[PDB]
């Protein structure tokens, strides 16, 4: 049909470096144009056409190609070009896009705020309990994160959630959330999380106990 | 004026979606027709043929535009 | 300023079938050389091309969906609706409608997107429990607080602080499956320490699946 490839698939780059994406069609193509999309929000046209910057984008975009090879690029990066950029083509039914080209921003290495929070009361009247540890602006996302009751390790029973990369910071938050019963949970005392990562020196354990406060 | 113009312009514009040509044609003609209703706000028999030649320039090199593009203008 | 919104089922169960509305000001199906495109979009998938209209009554589909993709519009009350039938359940996706143009040929201003996923079981509401301040536990020269949001299907849920009024700081986690076979997220914010008993936090979780909208105060535990 009229089918694109977008490559590279992923990418990293630091703050102020040229990134080209290469949309590669299959048939001669009049126009290519290119979408933009943050995490959980509808994609925003970012060049018409096929250099034609769409109102609001900055400079640093630029648009070109011909025929059956187009780019993308951004002349500086910035901490807010984290986004999965889509090339789409108009000029034959169906419309078409690339397959998807996410822009990741290489970053100096952050060490992780590591916060704790025992389960609500409200949630302790319902027979269950959730423990939920928070690692906080760190780089990069790689993080283990374990889990201690009463320094005895533990599977099974828990779920991490990485946040998106920070606008602003280009780093990330990571919440891991260890689920129990009221019965299970009352049958313990401390409960304890350790974060390793690439930015600390040696493991971390923030920690409580039940009865405290 | 205003009406009348319109009213040729969106007569132009659905004969131009019918047309057997790419959507890329289409829009290239599509907006030079924009442009040319719109540039009336900005040799008396002749505009039926200057309006033509600027509206068809699009197709250029190819003839074969250039005859469905006239077609359209014709009716 | 033009403007689209969809609207649609948040749940439709398999071999069912799904009508979205896409809803537009700003311009109208009637002016020349206008149209409205669907764009679908599945979880951890590219986007997809569905359908479009004109305003010519023109229509499109992408064979992909073929068979099973019904398109119409309505110029009086400024709506298109796209019909899928036959719903599996791997077509579980956000729906976007988008404006068009026979001048563009390209989507300029779409809408903000609705999430439909075709699947047997029943809507649930969620449960949204503080995430207090803890008194040693999360605290350094600031302190976080938050939200869990659990037990909950189907996605989405919208989580904001103070009605939008604190934005910065704000790390809305994205919703994980538990074994439970259901979705839970927490939302989290980093404020001063200085803040915490000066200022009050309340968080809105609205979840428009179950017509669920709770507004939960976080305050800090005192031991």
């Amino acid at each position: 049909d009229i089918q694109m490839t977008q490559s590279p698939s992923t990418l990293s780059a630091s703050v102020g470096d040229r990134v080209t994406i290469t949309c590669s069609a299959s048939s001669r193509v009049g126009y290519m144009h290119w979408y933009q999309q943050k995490p959980g929000k509808a994609p925003k046209l970012l060049i018409y056409d096929t250099s034609k910057l769409a109102s609001g984008v900055p400079s640093r975009f630029s648009g070109s190609g011909s025929g059956t090879e187009f780019t993308l690029t951004i002349s500086s990066l910035q901490p807010d070009d984290f986004a999965t950029y889509y090339c789409f083509q108009g000029s034959g039914y169906p419309f078409t896009f690339g397959g998807g080209t996410k822009v990741e921003i290489k970053r100096t290495v952050a060490a992780p705020s590591v916060f704790i929070f025992p389960p609500s009361d409200e949630q302790l009247k319902s027979g269950t309990a959730s423990v939920v540890c928070l690692l906080n602006n760190f780089y990069p996302r790689e993080a283990k994160v374990q889990w201690k009751v009463d320094n005895a390790l533990q599977s099974g029973n828990s779920q991490e959630s990485v946040t998106e990369q920070d606008s602003k910071d280009s780093t990330y938050s990571l919440s891991s959330t260890l689920t129990l019963s009221k019965a299970d949970y009352e049958k313990h005392k401390v409960y304890a999380c350790e974060v390793t990562h690439q930015g600390l020196s040696s493991p971390v354990t923030k920690s409580f106990n039940r009865g405290e406060c | 004026v205003e009406r009348e113009l319109r009213n040729w312009l969106s007569e132009v514009l659905s004969k131009i979606n019918d047309a057997p040509v790419t959507n890329d044609i289409k829009k290239a003609i599509s907006n030079q027709v924009l442009k040319v209703a719109e540039q009336v706000w900005n040799s008396k028999e002749e505009l039926q043929e200057r309006v033509r030649k600027e509206v068809c320039s699009v197709c250029s090199n190819v003839p074969a535009c250039w005859a469905i593009c006239g077609g359209l203008l014709e009716v | 300023q033009v403007t689209l919104r969809e609207s649609g089922p948040a749940l439709v169960k398999p071999t069912q079938t799904l009508t979205l509305t896409c809803t537009f000001s700003g311009f109208s199906l009637s002016t020349a050389g206008m149209s409205v495109g669907w764009i679908r979009q599945p979880p951890g998938k590219a986007l997809e091309w569905l359908a479009d209209i004109w305003w010519d009554d023109k229509k499109h589909y992408n064979p992909s969906l073929k068979d099973r993709l019904t398109i119409s519009k309505d110029t009086s009350k400024n709506q298109v609706v796209l019909k899928v039938t036959n719903m599996d359940p791997a077509d579980t996706a956000t729906y976007y409608c988008a404006r068009d143009m026979i001048f563009n040929f390209y989507f300029d201003v779409w809408g903000q997107g609705t999430t439909v996923t075709v699947s047997s079981a029943s809507t649930k509401g969620p449960s949204v429990f503080p995430l207090a301040p803890s008194s040693k536990s999360t605290s350094g020269g600031t302190a976080a607080l938050g939200c869990l949001v659990k037990d909950y299907f189907p996605e989405p849920v919208t989580v904001s602080w103070n009605s939008g009024a604190l934005t910065s700081g704000v790390h809305t986690f994205p919703a994980v499956l538990q074994s439970s076979g259901l979705y839970s997220l927490s939302s989290v914010v980093t404020v001063p320490s200085s803040s915490l008993g000066t200022q009050t936090y309340i968080c809105n979780v609205n979840h428009k699946p179950s017509n669920t909208k709770v507004d939960k105060k976080v305050e800090p535990k005192s031991c």
